[PDB]
């Protein structure tokens, strides 16, 4: 009985233990993402002890680089370094691959167009037609005014519950299709017309 | 840029040998200054 | 330097056209034409002209600048001054004349202490320069500083540039040991944890070298004992990422290393622990890891005295126990435990006492983590501390508030418990 | 250029800083204290030496 | 449209730089040191070592997990899951203790 109840106190007090230390690995778990991002950004790009700084090159929107070399840069300075990191600009002849910016709702249906490659960095994207144009087409193969409505019923909750949804995670190809809420809620609709 | 940065690695390279040769300098100077100083010393003892 | 430079530029920007106030009887007039002719000895070297070549002739200007007490006008004229000992081309000889000539000398002493604050940067700059001990008397706790500083900011506005004024004087070792003499030592080491300035390196380095400097000086030596924080100063130094700066607040540490005070800092500051951070900092120089590694060598021959210290059980005496390494250490601890139980465990007795009732619930933590040393290396130790009662304070121990007490509490009744039931 | 040149400038002038004012600086005062003690050191020693042979004079 | 920049981060910021630039995101890493592999590289043996305590947070996160747990800063987290090891090690002597005395107890109590 002696040797039981100690076990239940040392059992006590490593899960009270262990309730503040899952909440310290919450916020660990971010910290060591951050340490493996800089380790590859370390163990990727090169550095110069004559310049005593970490330099290299890599591919940037003209847009962010408008703004994010320069937050960078004030960023250093108010770390209390003596001096900022650079913003300078870099050339070559090699193309780098690029993305066109992604809204909340045009994702969708960028990431479902673009499951047939990239193009250049500012070539010719499909996806912009595309987003209305599989709505404008799929709908001629369902057209019936009856069930058009009770599929936007069910992407309307879809798109309604999106707060918790976000949270919860839910089945793997529920969560593909929850993926696409807004892309089935304009297909429903343009059933619905048709 | 890159020719730029290097000119002050390339002088602060100079600076750190000159400070490198400065220990041997000083010590072998001072153990000579001080050899004629004992001496001095030495023959005060006579006096 | 730059900062010289910024202020060196704010005076030779301005002009002073002396003549006019030479008729006025503010300046003498060979003075006024001798001042032109002082600021333009590059010009006249570029011309080839004899002038250029005598030094006197740029001295005796440089002696009626320095009499001017008005800031703008003595400026116009010691911003030159310095420019001529920095610029080779020109009057650079006057400045080595100007302290052999003993009115050249006297006249940048009147030109020193009272003056405007960025004329008296400027005199403080070429009179610290050898090319004494007048500029030692000079040296005051005031210093320059009560005028190169924030306060009276003018252009020197800064407090590195009284610093620099006194890294100078470290550089003759009886100055130092006059600075000694001097107070505001409490202040420098704060001072010298300088976080802003352009350059993180330069706002601490310039106070580093000279503490170094400092370190060496017997007399400074004893000002440093007295100084406190050091080891805050230090660590402020290694927190600062340049490794030159942490290198001259670690030679200085190494040259001034005083065995019982590194070993004071090791207990309480985790000095040791520092030198193994030392090699988790990044040091671009050899010599500062080279360093971090004799200063481990160094605290191991104190941790060897703590450890006859710890079986002497002198924490035990003073009830003023405190974690060290050697303590927590299971070889140290294996020996300990017969030092512990000195008769009848009559040593331990008195800390298991302690254990009961301590000032801290920390130093209570200490001996419980030391009672749990004991008790496993001896089982009938234990039973002693029940008889003190320390082992009925550990169960309400564990349940009592404080990390380090709940956690010792808890070990100490886990290490009791282990026992008891098989 | 512009900020590229300023990182430069401001490049060299923190190297030239670091290297210069706090190390290079380092390696001079310790090179002079050492010039100071070492030799002092075995001039006790010397001393010492003549005192004892005046002594037995 | 997309293009090159090239930068250089003073290394007594360059953690920093790289953690607010990890704050938003703009520009990929190169891939010009990646041919040094985790040996030494510019800093893979300080990328060994931080992967070495992600292993061992990742060990103690995986230890709280399965203790039902709800979920320097290495070093804390290396104490903490040494405490809690130490700690359900004790746990578990005292029932193996408790249940070789209640299986003497029963034993004894029959003969």
């Amino acid at each position: 009985s002696e040797l039981k109840t100690t076990l239940d106190a040392g059992l006590l007090h490593r899960g009270n233990l262990l309730q503040t230390i899952g909440d310290q690995f919450e916020q660990w778990n971010l910290l060591v993402k951050r340490e493996k991002s800089i380790y590859h950004t370390l163990n990727m790009l090169s550095l110069d002890v004559t310049k005593k700084c970490l330099v290299g090159e890599g591919w940037s929107p003209v847009f962010a680089t408008k703004q994010i070399q320069d937050a960078l840069e004030r960023a250093a300075f108010d770390s209390n370094s003596q001096v900022g990191a650079i913003f300078q600009v870099l050339h070559t002849k090699e193309s780098p691959p690029t993305y066109f910016r992604t809204n909340k709702f045009t994702s969708a249906f960028q990431e479902i167009v673009d499951a047939y490659g990239v193009a250049k960095y500012r070539e010719a994207n499909p996806g912009v037609f595309t987003i209305v144009t599989f709505p404008f087409l799929f709908a001629v193969m369902f057209g019936d005014w009856g069930h058009g409505i009770c599929l936007l019923l069910g992407t309307l909750v879809l798109i309604v519950r999106e707060k918790k949804l976000a949270s919860q995670k839910l089945d793997d190809i529920t969560d593909m299709t929850f993926g696409g809420r807004y892309v089935i809620l304009m297909m429903a609709l343009f059933s619905i017309y048709t | 840029g890159i020719q730029q940065l290097l000119a002050a690695e390339q002088e602060a390279q100079h600076i750190v040998a000159a400070a490198r040769n400065a220990k041997m300098a000083r010590l072998r100077q001072a153990k000579e200054e001080a050899e004629r100083e004992i001496a001095e010393h030495r023959a005060q003892v006579e006096r | 330097m730059d900062h010289a430079e910024l202020t060196t530029e704010q005076v030779l920007k301005r002009d002073i056209p002396w003549e006019t106030y030479m008729t006025t009887k503010l300046i003498s007039g060979t003075g006024l034409q001798l001042l032109r002719r002082y600021d333009n000895r590059s010009e006249s070297h570029r011309a080839q002209l004899l002038d250029d070549d005598g030094p006197s002739y740029v001295r005796v200007f440089v002696s009626i600048l320095r009499d001017i007490y008005k800031e703008e006008t003595v400026e116009y004229v010691l911003a030159l001054i310095d420019e001529m000992l920095t610029a080779n081309p020109k009057r650079a000889r006057l400045f080595h004349d100007k302290s052999l000539a003993s009115e050249d000398t006297y006249e940048p002493f009147l030109r020193l202490l009272w003056k405007g604050n960025w004329f008296i940067q400027e005199k403080s700059c070429k009179i610290l320069a050898s090319i004494t001990t007048i500029d030692d008397v000079l040296k005051l706790l005031v210093e320059w500083l009560c005028a190169q500083l924030k306060k009276p900011s003018h252009p020197s506005r800064g407090v590195p540039v009284a610093i620099n004024c006194l890294a100078a004087l470290l550089k003759e070792p009886m100055v130092r040991s006059s600075f000694v003499q001097a107070d505001g030592v409490k202040l420098l080491t704060p001072l010298i944890s300088p976080a802003s300035t352009q350059q993180s390196i330069q706002l601490l380095y310039e106070t580093c070298l000279c503490v170094w400097l400092l370190s060496y000086y017997e007399p400074a030596v004893e000002y440093l004992a007295t100084t406190r924080t050091l080891p805050r100063l230090i660590d402020v130094v290694k927190s600062s990422t340049k490794e030159k700066v942490v290198r001259v607040v670690v030679l200085i540490l190494r040259n001034l290393l005083p065995k019982g005070n590194f070993a004071a800092q090791m207990i309480d500051l985790g000095l040791p622990q520092v030198v193994q951070s030392l090699k988790a900092q990044a040091w671009s120089d050899e010599d500062l890891l080279e360093g971090l590694n004799q200063l481990e060598e160094g605290l191991k021959d104190n941790i060897k005295r703590l450890s006859s210290f710890d079986k002497y059980k002198q924490e035990v005496l003073l009830g003023h126990l405190d974690w060290s390494p050697m303590h927590k250490d299971p070889l140290f601890w294996r020996d300990n435990i017969t030092n512990f139980e000195e008769n009848d465990f009559q040593i331990l007795r008195v800390l298991l006492t302690i254990l009961d009732t301590s000032s801290d619930p920390r130093a209570l933590a200490v001996a419980c983590f030391d009672l749990s040393q004991f008790i496993q290396y001896h089982p009938a130790g234990r039973v002693i501390v029940t008889d003190l009662k320390a082992k009925e304070r550990v169960m309400k121990l564990m349940n009592h508030e404080n990390t380090e007490v709940t956690k010792s509490a808890l070990l100490c009744i886990q290490r009791l418990f282990l026992g008891a039931k098989y | 250029n512009d900020a590229d040149v300023s990182k430069q400038i401001q490049q060299m002038v923190r190297f030239i800083r670091q290297e210069a004012e706090e190390k290079a600086n380092e390696i001079s005062v310790s090179a002079e204290e050492e010039f100071n003690i070492e030799k002092l050191q075995l001039v006790e020693a010397e001393k010492k030496k003549i005192r004892q042979e005046y002594e037995r004079k | 449209p997309m293009q090159l920049v090239q930068i250089i981060i003073p290394i007594e910021s360059a953690h920093l730089t790289v953690s607010y630039l990890g704050e938003l995101g703009l520009l990929q890493f190169k891939d010009l040191n990646s041919e040094k592999s985790p040996f030494q590289r510019t800093y893979a043996a300080q990328i060994k070592k931080c992967a070495e305590m992600a292993r061992k947070l990742r060990f103690f996160k995986e230890q709280m997990l399965k203790a039902g747990i709800l979920s320097d800063l290495e070093v804390k987290l290396g104490d903490l899951e040494a405490e809690l090891v130490e700690i359900n090690a004790n746990g578990d002597k005292l029932q193996r203790a408790h249940s070789e005395l209640v299986e003497y107890k029963l034993v004894l109590q029959k003969a």
